[PDB]
């Protein structure tokens, strides 16, 4: 055997809907001072570190939680008087930041620049997803599915199909956002969204709000997988002339596998 | 012992029949449950018998001229390969791999090991200039089968194999090559991830499973060579496609 290491302190940014970042009001290190979005930039509120323990914390003063109830906002408070437990975090590979003890989410109502947090009944939404990176920039990339084709957006509330890859055409450049939600790079106003929970149901390219649609999990498998609805984007019946991606429940097959190649 | 092997030949070849090729070859070598959000870890030394130490590739060229490279089960390196009752090991070369792969033919050992370093110094070239492909690709079994098998043409395969493997990114990347019937140099991206799976092996095995941020930072390369630092696993997967992690540590 060979056991791991303990990993020390590193200090990451926090980003999970329009593109904003989690930082503390007007950075003050007093106890009290809520969480909320704020563009992204080179400063210590916006700055944290993650520790062993599960505390994630800026200018020293410990993030932890504001009251314990699906609701609540969070603040920075010293660690040592910090609840135990209203001060532990978990950030798991599905973009959220949920509190171990309570189980409610880091969660972000309205994606409006100083919009204060709050922990809240994780339902799985774009509003409750965050991605810890020092790079608060997106990547450009094209999702080749099946037969090598890449998905195509289309216009506003319309589909969205498999296309002949065209690394030039801005309808096939597709931003994943740190939200974990897939808005069209010409247009990051739009997020992919589905039309159901149901098996078969229609994708589209509808607006962003953070519903529960919008979010999506790159399941390392290869397969795009929806959160609420374990179900995952596919071709329907395989045959690309349908024009159509829809959820459907996971088979492993290649016609629900999808890659993400860069610019 | 007869380890098991796939099969690939270029001869009437389609993007999806290089593509499962990849996925059988991976079924194999990614075995056991040591595995990280979804992503399996290959065995070790400990862990692992003479018996099933070393899984065979066969690849048949244009010409049906088909030559046969056993891969490491414990890192996906090409341990050697075989034509024609003739069997060649780099420089290296344990009594492990010496006393039970293609036993039977000539056991001529090269003058240099399967480090990317040394191939390269060897073709006299670099990766970043090698063209690979399906045309290339030709070349290199041939070359290999003739030739007596060089290192120009040994690099040509290992990208287009086990690196291609454990990276589904440079995976499109070979079957667009055939889907376009068109040639490509190794890009500093491909290149950079090519160099990083043992840093970014333990930078995921160290968060965890079901861990986003790492414990430190992946040095990846953009096109414009510029540094690309990728902090979250996410990130990691949406650019390397990754697919296969290499032992380095263990849970916590
Ligand atoms: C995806 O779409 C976004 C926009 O929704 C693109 O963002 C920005 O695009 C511009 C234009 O390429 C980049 O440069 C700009 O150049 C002009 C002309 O010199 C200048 O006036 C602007 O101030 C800007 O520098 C810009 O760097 C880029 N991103 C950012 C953060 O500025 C993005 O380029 C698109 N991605 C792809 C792959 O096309
Ligand atoms: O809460 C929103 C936003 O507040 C800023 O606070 C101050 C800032 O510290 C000061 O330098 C500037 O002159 O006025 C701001 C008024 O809000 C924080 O700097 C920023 O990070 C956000 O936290």
């Amino acid at each position: 055997g060979e056991t791991c290491a303990i990993p020390a302190p590193f200090t990451r940014r926090i980003v999970g809907r329009d593109g904003l970042c989690v930082d503390v009001r007007n950075g003050y290190d007093t106890d009290g001072t809520p969480i909320q979005l704020w563009p992204c930039g080179t400063q210590r509120n916006q700055q944290w570190t993650f520790y062993n323990d599960k505390t994630i914390r800026s200018m020293g003063k410990c993030m932890t939680a504001n009251g314990l109830n699906s609701g609540s906002y969070i603040m920075i408070t010293d660690c040592s008087t910090a609840a135990e437990d209203a001060t532990k975090w978990e950030v798991l590979i599905d973009g959220s930041i949920i509190n171990p003890s309570s189980g409610l989410v880091m969660t972000a109502p309205s994606g409006a620049s100083r919009t204060t947090l709050l922990l809240e009944n994780n339902i799985h939404a774009a509003s409750q997803g965050w991605t810890v990176s020092n790079d608060v920039q997106p990547i450009a990339t094209l999702i080749v599915g099946y037969n090598e084709m890449c998905l195509q957006a289309n216009g506003e509330n319309n589909n969205v199909w498999m296309e002949d890859c065209d690394v030039t055409s801005v309808q096939q450049q597709w931003a994943l956002f740190d939200d974990r939600t897939i808005r069209v790079n010409n247009s990051r106003g739009l997020c992919v969204t589905s039309n159901g929970y149901v098996s078969k149901d229609l994708i589209v390219i509808r607006k962003c709000q953070g519903l529960a649609t919008q979010r999506w999990f790159f399941n390392s498998d290869g397969s795009v997988v929806n959160l609420k609805s374990t179900r995952v984007m596919d071709v329907k019946e395989s045959d690309v002339s349908l024009q159509e991606v829809i959820i459907f429940p996971a088979t492993g097959n290649p016609n629900q596998q999808w890659r993400t190649q860069v610019p | 012992i007869d380890y098991p092997s796939v099969s690939f030949n270029l001869a009437g070849a389609k993007s999806t029949t290089y593509r499962d090729f990849l996925k059988n070859l991976r079924d194999r070598v990614a075995t056991g449950t040591y595995e990280v959000n979804g992503l399996p870890v290959l065995r070790r030394e400990s862990e692992v018998q003479v018996k099933n130490r070393f899984v065979l590739v066969r690849l048949t060229n244009y010409n049906g001229d088909t030559v046969t490279s056993a891969v490491d089960v414990t890192n996906l390196y090409l341990v050697a390969f075989s034509a024609n009752g003739n069997s060649y090991f780099f420089k290296d070369a344990t009594e492990l791999q010496k006393s039970n792969l293609f036993l039977g033919t000539t056991q001529h050992t090269l003058s240099f090991t399967g480090n990317y370093d040394n191939l390269e110094t060897a073709a006299g070239t670099r990766r970043e200039s090698i063209e690979l492909g399906p045309n290339p690709l030709d070349g290199a079994i041939t070359s290999l089968w003739y030739d007596g098998g060089v290192a120009r043409s040994l690099l040509v395969l290992i990208q287009m194999v086990p690196e291609a493997a454990r990276f589904r990114y440079i995976e499109q990347e070979v079957r667009r090559s055939l889907q376009q019937l068109t040639s490509f140099t190794p890009n500093a991206l491909m290149l950079s991830m090519e160099n990083n799976w043992s840093s970014m092996s333990l930078e995921v095995q160290l968060s965890g499973d079901n861990v986003s941020p790492f414990s430190g930072t992946v040095q990846l390369q953009n096109y414009d060579h510029t540094p690309r630092l990728v902090d979250n696993f996410e990130e990691l997967y949406k650019i390397t496609g990754i697919a296969i992690l290499l032992f380095r540590c263990v849970a916590t």
